[PDB]
C-alpha cells in the first residue's frame, strides 16, 4: 500500500484516518491531518472517500 | 422534435448498487441539463439531480447526497460538430435499499440556458424501473380458482383465476388463447408482505354455463421460461365438469 | 420549505365540461410555475411553462393561470383524450417540487357492485395450503368498503386488497381480495360470508358459502 | 398616503413556539418592505428585507412573505431573548413609514394583584400636598384597570398610573398609581379609596385606608 | 462589520439650537447614504432626512424640510482611499419645541448604491436622546412611604419610597446600599405638568420584616452632585416603627 502520516501512527491512503467525513467532526485537527500528510502520493486520491459522503445527520 | 431513450428495467438484491444509463438526441439546442428524477409508484415524484454533459458539474437535490452519484460522457465532438447532436448521462444508485424500489426518469432542463436559472422538465425519457428486494426468482403458483357452490339461473354468478408466489413481477395471463376478450377484469398486482406477488382474472357471467363450457387460461411468466395452461371448473370437496 | 397542494384530489366531470385543477403554493413562486399530464404506463409530458404558456404543440384546450401563492389549469371543454393525472411543479428554487397530484375522472350514471366468492382447490389442498377469493365486479362510483366476516368475524391478518380503475368502455371498477392459510386453519369455520358497503346501494350486501362443499 | 398598519398591536406564547406577525400596506407597495426589532435603551436591528432576504447577521428563527399589499413575518420558534417590539417598514414611495409596530408578551399562568394603596406622611405634608400610592404588584397579565375614590365620590383626573416592563426572570408585572392632591384637600376629606378590574381577579376589589390612621 | 457612533444626550429650553452628529466606519462600500431618525415614547418611528457626505446633496422629508439643516465633513475623499473609509454627519434642530423632544438616530441608507433608489436602513447606532423642557437644574425630594392600612406585622407583602420634583431623569435607587438586590420593584418615570420628574420604587418584603432588620434606600443624581438616604420604616401619623 502507500502510506499516510499523523506522527503518532501510519496507515495506508485506503481506510478512515480517524472517521467519515473528519472536517464535520474535527475541523481544526483535520486542519493539520493535511499538514502531517501535506506532501505525498497516496492521500489526495484518499480524500475523495473522505470527505465525500453523509454521515449520520450531514450529507456532503 | 427530440428524444431520449434509457436502460431497460432491472432487478437487484439489497445492499448492492446499480448504474441507469441514458442517451438524448436531435434537438437543436447544444448544452442544456439532463435530470433524473423517481418515482415510488403514484407515491410521489422526486427531482434528484444533474449534469450539464459539457461541462459535467454534478448537481444534487441535497436528500441523495451520499445514496447517489451522477455522471456524463464527454465525445469527441468538434467545434463545429455537424450532426445532429447527442448526449450521454448516468444516475449510479447506491447502497440500495427496497424502500429505492420507483421508477426513474431522465428529463431534459434548460435551467442553463434560460439565464442560469431553474427549469421545468420539458421533454422525457420512456422511465424506467428499479426493483430491490432479497428473494429468489421464483416462478409462481399455478392452481384453478374452483367456482364456488351454485347459485343458478336468473341472474349473474361467480367466475375466475387465480396466479400466486412468484418473484419478478411480469407475468401475463390469456382465456381461451385470446378467443374470450370482454367480460375479462384482470386484477393487476399484489405483494404478499415478504416479496412474493400475486394475480386474479375473473369472467362476469349469467349462471348458465358452469360445468358445461371449456373455460381454459393460459399463464406465462419470465423465469426459467415457465409458461402454464389449466381448465377453471368446480373441484374442491367433489367435483363436477365438462 | 416551498409546501405544494392540490386542493382536488380526484376530478370526476363528463366529457364536454370545462376541466379546472387548482394549486396552492405556501409562499409566492411568483410565476416559476409549470403544468403536466401523465397516463398509466408513460412518463409525464409538459402542458404549460411559466404561469400561461402552453408546450411545442399543446393545442387549445389547455390553459394556466395565478401568480404569487395561487394558481389554476382550466381545460376549455374536456375531450376524451384528456382523462389522465395531472400535477402542478415549482421551480422558484433548488428543490424543485411537484405536487401531489389529481386524477381526472369520467363522469357517468350510477352502477352497484355485484359479489362473489370462491372456495380452495386441491392443488393448494395437497400443499398443505387454502387460498379464498372475494370480489366487487363492476360498479361506480367506487367509494365501497368489504369485509370478509367469516363466521361473521373481521378475518383480516392473513387478507390482501387489491383494485382496477375505469374501464375505457364500460367506465367501472373493481375489487379482488384474498384469504389464504394453512389447509387446517381453513376447516376452523362454516359461514364464509363477505360484506360490501356502497353508495349506490340501499343497505350493506353479503353473500355466503361453506367450506367441504 | 402609504399608511402600515400591524394587526396585532399585542401578541402572546411561550418560548419555542412560531409567532406569525402581520401587516396590512394601505396601496400597493410591490414588494419594497423590511421588518426590524427593538429592545428598550438600544435602537432597531434590521432583520428582513425586500419579501424574503434576511440580513447576514441573521439565524433561521425569522422568515417572511408578501407580493402586493399583504405582509407576514412568521418567527420559527421564539427563544427566550427574542421577546421584543417589531416593526415593518416601507421603502415604495418618498414617504417611507414604519408601522405603530407589535410587542410581543411571553406567555405564563395568570396571578392576581394585590393592589394596595400606600399612605402619604409629614415629609411631603410639610411641603403643602399628599400623595397615596396604588400598587397592584408582582402579577399576570398586565390587564388590569384601575380607579380612585376620595370620601367615595370618584378622583378619575389627577390620578396617573405608571406600568413596569416585563420585569423578574418570568415577566411578573406591576403598577403604581399616584393619587395626588392639596394639603388642605388631603385634610378636608376622611376616606381614601381605590379599586381594580382584572382578568386572574373573579369580580372587582378595593381597598381603602381613612385619614388620622 | 459595521457601527455608527453619535453624540451623548441633550437637554435644551424651547427656542434654542441643537448640533447632533455621528460617525461611521469599518464598512467596504464607500457611497452610502447617512440618515437620521426619530421617535419620541408616544410615537412611532419617522424618517428625518439624509446626505450622501461625498456631495452633501441633502434629502428630506416635507414635515421637517426647513425645519432641521444636514451637512458632513470633507471625509478626506481621495484618490488611493486605501485607509479604512470613515465619515462624520451632522443635523442642525433650531428654534425647537417641546413636540421636539424625542430620541433621535444615525442610520446607513444603500439607496444610491442599490441604483439610486429609496430603501430601509442597513445598520444603526444607539441614538442620542434630546430633550426640551421650560424647567431647570434640580435634585430630588424624596419621601418615606407608610405600609398599606398600617399595621406592622404582617397585612401587606411590601415596603417603598417616593421620589419627585427633580430635572435631568437619571436618578438612580438602591436598597440597604444596593446590599437588597433580590426582591425589589421600580416603576419608570412620570414628568408632573410642573414639567418635572417623579419616580416610585419598593422592596417586596412582608411587614413582618420591620425592626427584623432595618430597610433603608439610598439614590444617587447626578446635578448639583446630589446624594440622599432615609428608612422606609413607619414614619407618618405616629412613630410605630416596629
Amino acid at each position: 500500500p502507500v502510506m499516510c502520516l499523523l506522527a503518532n501512527t501510519t496507515f495506508p491512503c485506503s481506510q478512515p484516518p480517524c472517521t467519515p467525513c473528519c472536517y464535520e467532526k474535527e475541523p481544526e485537527e483535520t486542519l493539520r491531518m493535511l499538514e502531517d500528510n501535506v506532501m505525498r502520493p497516496g492521500y489526495y486520491q484518499l480524500l475523495q472517500a473522505s470527505l465525500t459522503c453523509s454521515p449520520h445527520r450531514q450529507r456532503r | 422534435q427530440v428524444q431520449l431513450v434509457q436502460s431497460g428495467a432491472e432487478v437487484k438484491k439489497p445492499g448492492s448498487a446499480v448504474k441507469v444509463s441514458c442517451k438524448a438526441s436531435g434537438g437543436t439546442l447544444r448544452k442544456y441539463a439532463i435530470s433524473w428524477l423517481r418515482q415510488a409508484p403514484g407515491q410521489g415524484l422526486e427531482w434528484m439531480g444533474g449534469i450539464i454533459p459539457i461541462f459535467g458539474t454534478a448537481n444534487y437535490a441535497q436528500k441523495f447526497q451520499g445514496r447517489v452519484t451522477i455522471t456524463a460522457d464527454e465525445s469527441t465532438t468538434t467545434p463545429y460538430t455537424t450532426t445532429p447532436y447527442t448526449s450521454t448521462a448516468y444516475i449510479e444508485l447506491t447502497s440500495l435499499r427496497s424502500e429505492d424500489t420507483a421508477v426513474y426518469y431522465c428529463a431534459r432542463d434548460l435551467g442553463p440556458l434560460t439565464g442560469y436559472s431553474y427549469s421545468y422538465f420539458d421533454y422525457w425519457g420512456q422511465g424506467t424501473l428499479v426493483t430491490v428486494s432479497s428473494a429468489s426468482t421464483k416462478g409462481p403458483s399455478v392452481f384453478p380458482l374452483a367456482p364456488s357452490s351454485k347459485s343458478t339461473s336468473g341472474g349473474t354468478a361467480a367466475l375466475g383465476c387465480l396466479v400466486k408466489d412468484y418473484f419478478p413481477e411480469p407475468v401475463t395471463v390469456s382465456w381461451n388463447s385470446g378467443a374470450l376478450t370482454s367480460g375479462v377484469h384482470t386484477f393487476p398486482a399484489v405483494l404478499q408482505s415478504s416479496g412474493l406477488y400475486s394475480l386474479s382474472s375473473v369472467v362476469t357471467v349469467p349462471s348458465s354455463s358452469l360445468g358445461t363450457q371449456t373455460y381454459i387460461c393460459n399463464v406465462n411468466h419470465k423465469p426459467s421460461n415457465t409458461k402454464v395452461d389449466k381448465k377453471v371448473e368446480p373441484k374442491s370437496c367433489d367435483k363436477t365438469h365438462t | 420549505e416551498i409546501v405544494m397542494t392540490q386542493s382536488p384530489a380526484t376530478l370526476s366531470l363528463s366529457p364536454g365540461e370545462r376541466a379546472t385543477l387548482s394549486c396552492r403554493a405556501s409562499q409566492s413562486v411568483s410565476s416559476y410555475l409549470a403544468w403536466y399530464q401523465q397516463k398509466p404506463g408513460q412518463a409525464p409530458r409538459l402542458l404549460i411553462y411559466d404561469a400561461s404558456n402552453r408546450a411545442t404543440g399543446i393545442p387549445d384546450r389547455f390553459s394556466g393561470s395565478g401568480s404569487g401563492t395561487d394558481f389554476t389549469l382550466t381545460i376549455s371543454r374536456l375531450e376524451p383524450e384528456d382523462f389522465a393525472v395531472y400535477y402542478c411543479q415549482q421551480y422558484a428554487n433548488s428543490r424543485r417540487t411537484f405536487g401531489q397530484g389529481t386524477k381526472v375522472e369520467i363522469k357517468r350514471t350510477v352502477a352497484a357492485p355485484s359479489v362473489f366468492i370462491f372456495p380452495p382447490s386441491d392443488e393448494q389442498l395437497k400443499s398443505g395450503t387454502a387460498s379464498v377469493v372475494c370480489l366487487l365486479n363492476n360498479f361506480y362510483p367506487r367509494e365501497a368498503k368489504v369485509q370478509w366476516k367469516v363466521d361473521n368475524a373481521l378475518q383480516s391478518g392473513n387478507s390482501q386488497e387489491s383494485v382496477t380503475e375505469q374501464d375505457s368502455k364500460d367506465s367501472t371498477y373493481s375489487l379482488s381480495s384474498t384469504l389464504t392459510l394453512s389447509k387446517a386453519d381453513y376447516e376452523k369455520h362454516k359461514v364464509y360470508a363477505c360484506e360490501v358497503t356502497h353508495q349506490g346501494l340501499s343497505s350493506p350486501v353479503t353473500k355466503s358459502f361453506n367450506r367441504g362443499e
